[PDB]
């Protein structure tokens, strides 16, 4: 039964040899998972970063190419509003004194009447001396 | 004949027996010189029979007695002949018998009584008792169909009194509102009152043209129609208070008609004949005997309007400067020669105070001479202009004074002042205007900018205490402008006589701005009559001249009211008919 | 101002309307010749001759240019105003007592029935006849007129009756007694949005034409017959020559019939320019505000 007791232990041997093997043929598998994710975390930084710099630099760029005072604040240069109401304010209230000063001295005339109403019955006197004198 | 003062029988005698003046006198050689000058009296008594020669006692007689074939024929005989042919110092007189005592007729004893009072009882007295405003302009519509006179028209009335045919041909009105004139075929008509009645009239038929002397002693009538009662003439003058007739006086070249100017206080007068002087005293319709005022070679006359001095312009003479001329009134002598060279022309200009004359020369530069008259010695201040001046106007009664100059679209204003200190100065200038005319009030300042504006009212207005623009009439009517004598209204108005864009006159404030118009049919003529300021006390007129405050008392509300309550009802019964009217406008 | 009254026919005017400018009145009259005058200055250019009896009515369209007469010598008619010569003749089988043009001139009203005509100037054609009748209910049309662009039609009747039209059914809607007599003349407002009746009734209205509400009331102690409503001005006419308002009327020898001036939302009277020598047949107004009118039983319009 020697030749019947080699085979047993080939079997054996051949058997555990091999899973030791596979337990290395699965160990390399695993070293590709640590080898896949390194180069995952230093793109995800540069990634990011290389298209934000460009856009930074491009955002800032295109706000500072509008940055230049395209409207410059001196287009007509007079900047107006309260050049309309102060004319308004010393038309308005001379007119109504000097009218009503006008008014008043072309009341007087009739005033002045009023004192020529006294000579007025006085001119009759001279219409009635004058007739008298005849 | 020989005598210095030979003059034949004061009237027509008896029928009889013929009158010879410059006669066959008795006496050798001096007989046979009128032998047929007397057969001038006597040549139209037939043959003369017998022309005895009567001798004043043995002097050399001018007069002789004569008889004829016929005794009656002596009144045909003295209009067919005179002048027959003659020798030594007899000629051309006829008459018959030697009449005399000779009377005359007239108007005498004179007592005033009726027809005095109308004409002054209504205007410048009532005008003064009146308390409205624009002068109580007259009225004149369709040439004459209606005429009207009119009371103020700023208070409800206007017409004051109206009447047809009052004024056949124009209209006129005296310059202080005492009488109004009307011109007509038979004569003229004095108008007076607030009834406007008739005042007086002259008859005088066809009278083309007239006047009235400043001081209201004379009518001046001027007609193209010539009569023959005065010497040959185409002028008439009248008294114009009486209707007498004055005098009357030849016209030889009827160019214009400011024969006859007048002094300022109306004292005297004088009058151009041709290129020789006649003067007619204003006050007696006398020659002056003062020597200047039968001066040859003036060429040119005007008088002061406030001070009687006469001015005399004489363009130069080919060696001897132009020379304005001051001869005062009476004492006839030159208180100011003006020798200017390279004068061109020459129009005066005169202050209504007299303070001060202007002369405008033309040398072109035109130059402006303003005499200091009321300062000793009248300096003369000369304002030099460059640039074409069209237009002077005075201040009236002060001593600012206002011009036009320039081209019409960048016409020039230039107001002027004269000083105390002599110095002249521009106070203001009011460039780019149309103006060419001005119409100041009467109580200074509001001087009427504007030009004549016919149917394209461009008129424009300057105050002078501020050089200030008060208002603005756009006016297209207004063609004419005048300030009231009160100087409280400025009327612009439009003429269907003259023009037809606007038939109407208007009743303006002179403040600066038409109010309304009343139009009128045809406006011959429209013009604010006169309430002529005559005279004032100086202490009343001085600090308020009021009541109170203001215009007489310090409410000066009386008259005020009626605007509010007129308005709201104007008598209560109109209103409540009428208030529906305009209740309607904004409701429907 | 001054009325210049125009005299120039021998029998009754019959109706006055303004034109839209207003330059020209156009009249229709109960004497065969109907007239066309210048408002403005009162010069009488010309009358309109084709009829054979009297003209009852006109109407002056929205443009100033021609005028038409319809009459009861059984024809309607449309005139040249250069020369006066009839160019076409047209009969209708009624006499046409009232007129008023539609706003947009593609419509025009007549009053037989009432009638609806069609104008289509696109098509050369002013037509003969009326585009539809609205036949009697009850009573007879004794006036009527298109309002502001042919809404409806306000029509004012012998009975007393009011009657309202409905543009898109064509028909008459309701009337209510009101009046004792026969309604004269009609002529629309200014607009012609809305409009007043009138009557021999011895009574003058302002009156809704949209609710048929009795409105207003204008009092005369004086049978109305015609008002116009004026451009440039907010009034009111009320008329008589006789005074209406008794047996046996009688005039004076100045013409006791006066122009009478009305507030047209107010009501009242206030004042009154005689002139006029018959009973108030027609009225127009200028567009100017300016004038006026009267319609004598002389035949007269005056144009104040």
């Amino acid at each position: 039964q020697t030749i019947e007791e080699r085979k047993e232990r080939l079997e054996s041997l051949n058997i555990q040899r091999e899973k030791e093997e596979l337990e290395q043929r699965e160990a390399e598998l695993q070293k590709v998972r640590k080898a896949e994710e390194e180069r995952l975390r230093q793109e995800a930084k540069e990634r990011e970063k290389e298209r934000i710099l460009q856009e930074h630099e491009q955002i800032k760029k295109k706000t500072v190419r509008e940055r230049l005072e395209q409207i410059k604040k001196t287009e007509l240069g007079a900047k107006a509003f309260k050049d309309i109401d102060i004319e308004d304010l010393e038309e308005l209230d001379p007119d109504f004194i000097m009218a009503k000063q006008v008014e008043q001295l072309e009341k007087e005339k009739k005033e002045l009447q009023e004192r020529l109403k006294n000579q007025e019955k006085k001119i009759d006197y001279f219409e009635r001396a004058k007739r008298l004198e005849e | 004949g020989d005598v210095l003062k030979d003059r034949p029988q004061e009237a027509d005698g008896i029928d009889s027996v013929i009158v010879v003046d410059n006669v066959p006198q008795v006496g050798p050689d001096r007989l046979e010189k009128l032998k047929n000058v007397i057969h001038k009296i006597f040549s139209k008594f037939g043959k003369i029979t017998n022309d005895f020669y009567p001798e004043e006692d043995g002097k050399t007689k001018g007069y002789i007695f004569l008889e004829y074939a016929s005794p009656a024929h002596a009144v045909d005989a003295v209009k067919n002949a005179d002048g027959y042919k003659l020798d030594k110092q007899h000629t051309f007189r006829v008459n018959l018998f030697t009449d005399f005592d000779k009377y005359m007729t007239i108007s005498d004893e004179w007592d005033i009584p009726e027809k005095q009072p109308f004409k002054d009882l209504g205007n410048l007295r009532y005008w003064l008792e009146e308390a409205e405003c624009r002068d109580q302009y007259s009225v004149i519509f369709e040439s004459g169909d209606r005429t009207s006179i009119f009371w103020n028209d700023v208070k409800d009335p206007v017409s004051i009194e109206e009447r047809a045919r009052w004024t056949e041909t124009y209209v006129r009105w005296s310059p202080k509102g005492t009488y109004l004139a009307t011109f007509h075929q038979r004569g003229i008509a004095l108008w007076g009152g607030e009834k406007f009645k008739q005042i007086q009239r002259f008859s005088h038929q066809g009278v083309q043209l007239i006047d009235f002397s400043p001081c209201e002693r004379y009518l001046v009538t001027f007609s193209p129609l010539m009569d023959t009662q005065d010497d040959p003439q185409a002028i008439i003058i009248w008294d114009i208070l009486t209707g007498h007739k004055k005098r009357g006086f030849h016209c030889e070249s009827s160019a214009h008609w400011p024969i006859f100017k007048w002094s300022h206080d109306g004292k005297f007068f004088a009058r151009m004949t041709l290129d020789t002087l006649s003067i007619y005293e204003t006050p007696s319709m006398g020659l002056l005997d003062k020597k200047s005022l039968k001066i040859s070679g003036i060429k040119d006359f005007s008088w002061s309007p406030g001070g009687n001095i006469i001015a005399f312009w004489v363009p130069e003479d080919k060696d001897i400067p132009a020379r304005v001329t001051l001869m005062q009134l009476p004492t006839r002598q030159e208180i100011r020669v003006r020798n200017l060279f390279n004068v061109v022309d020459c129009k005066l200009h005169w202050q209504k105070n007299g303070d001060y004359l202007c002369v405008k020369v033309d040398r072109v530069v035109t130059n402006f001479e303003i005499f200091r008259m009321r300062e000793k010695q009248v300096p003369v201040d000369v304002v030099e202009m460059k640039e074409t001046i069209i237009a002077f106007a005075w201040e009236p009664n002060g001593s600012k004074f206002a011009v036009l100059h320039g081209e019409a679209p960048r016409i020039s204003v230039s107001f002027y002042h004269v000083k105390n200190n002599g110095k002249i100065e521009l106070i203001k200038m009011f460039d780019k205007q149309q103006a060419n005319t001005i119409f100041w009030s009467p109580q200074g300042q509001f001087v009427v900018l504007a030009g004549l504006r016919s149917m394209n009212g461009a008129l424009a207005f300057v105050d002078t205490s501020d050089c200030t623009v008060m208002n603005i009439a756009e006016h297209y009517m207004a063609s004419d402008v005048e300030w009231d004598p009160t100087g409280r209204y400025v009327v612009t108005s439009v003429s269907w006589w003259s023009h037809k864009v606007d038939n109407a006159y208007w009743l303006w404030t002179f403040q600066g701005r038409l109010l309304q118009k009343n139009n009128k049919d045809r406006f011959c003529q429209l013009l604010w009559r006169p309430r002529p300021p005559t005279l004032l006390s100086q202490e009343q007129i001085k600090q308020i001249k009021k009541d109170l405050k203001k215009y007489s008392k310090i409410f000066e509300q009386k008259d005020r009211l009626s605007q509010s309550k007129a308005s709201k009802e104007l008598v209560e019964r109109r209103r409540t008919m009428m208030e529906d009217f305009r209740k309607y406008r904004k409701m429907a | 101002m001054k009325p210049i009254l125009l005299q120039g026919h021998e029998r009754s005017i019959t109706q006055i309307k303004y034109n839209r400018e207003g330059d020209l009145l156009f009249t229709v009259a109960k004497d065969p010749i109907v007239n066309v005058w210048y408002s403005v200055n009162g010069e009488r250019l010309g009358t309109y001759m084709g009829h054979t009896g009297a003209v009852w009515c006109v109407d002056a369209d929205w443009d100033t240019k021609h005028v038409l007469t319809g009459s009861a010598d059984n024809s309607c008619r449309l005139w040249d105003c250069e020369t006066g010569k009839q160019l076409a003749l047209l009969k209708t089988n009624s006499a046409v007592r009232t007129c008023g043009f539609d706003f947009g001139g593609n419509i025009i009203m007549f009053s037989t029935f009432v009638s609806f005509f069609d104008l289509r100037d696109p098509s050369q054609i002013d037509n003969n006849e009326p585009y539809m009748k609205i036949p009697c209910n009850d009573s007879k049309i004794t006036s009527a007129v298109w309002g502001p662009l042919g809404e409806c039609i306000i029509a004012g009747h012998e009975s007393g009756e009011l009657n309202q039209y409905s543009a898109k059914s064509g028909e008459v809607l309701v009337n209510v007694k009101e009046h004792s007599r026969q309604i004269n003349d009609i002529q629309l407002s200014r607009d012609m949005t809305m409009f007043v009746t009138a009557s021999k009734d011895n009574t003058a209205k302002l009156f809704d034409s949209t609710t048929l509400e009795h409105q207003k009331t204008f009092r005369t102690e004086r049978p109305v017959n015609s008002a116009a409503l004026s451009p440039n001005y907010d009034h009111v006419v009320l008329g008589g020559g006789q005074e209406a308002m008794d047996v046996t009327t009688t005039s004076t020898r100045i013409g006791k019939f006066e122009a009478r001036f009305f507030h047209l939302a107010f009501e009242e009277e206030f004042g009154r320019v005689k002139g006029h020598f018959g009973p108030i047949n027609s009225v127009a107004f200028h567009p100017d505000g300016k004038s006026y009118s009267s319609g004598g039983e002389d035949g007269y319009v005056r144009i104040h």
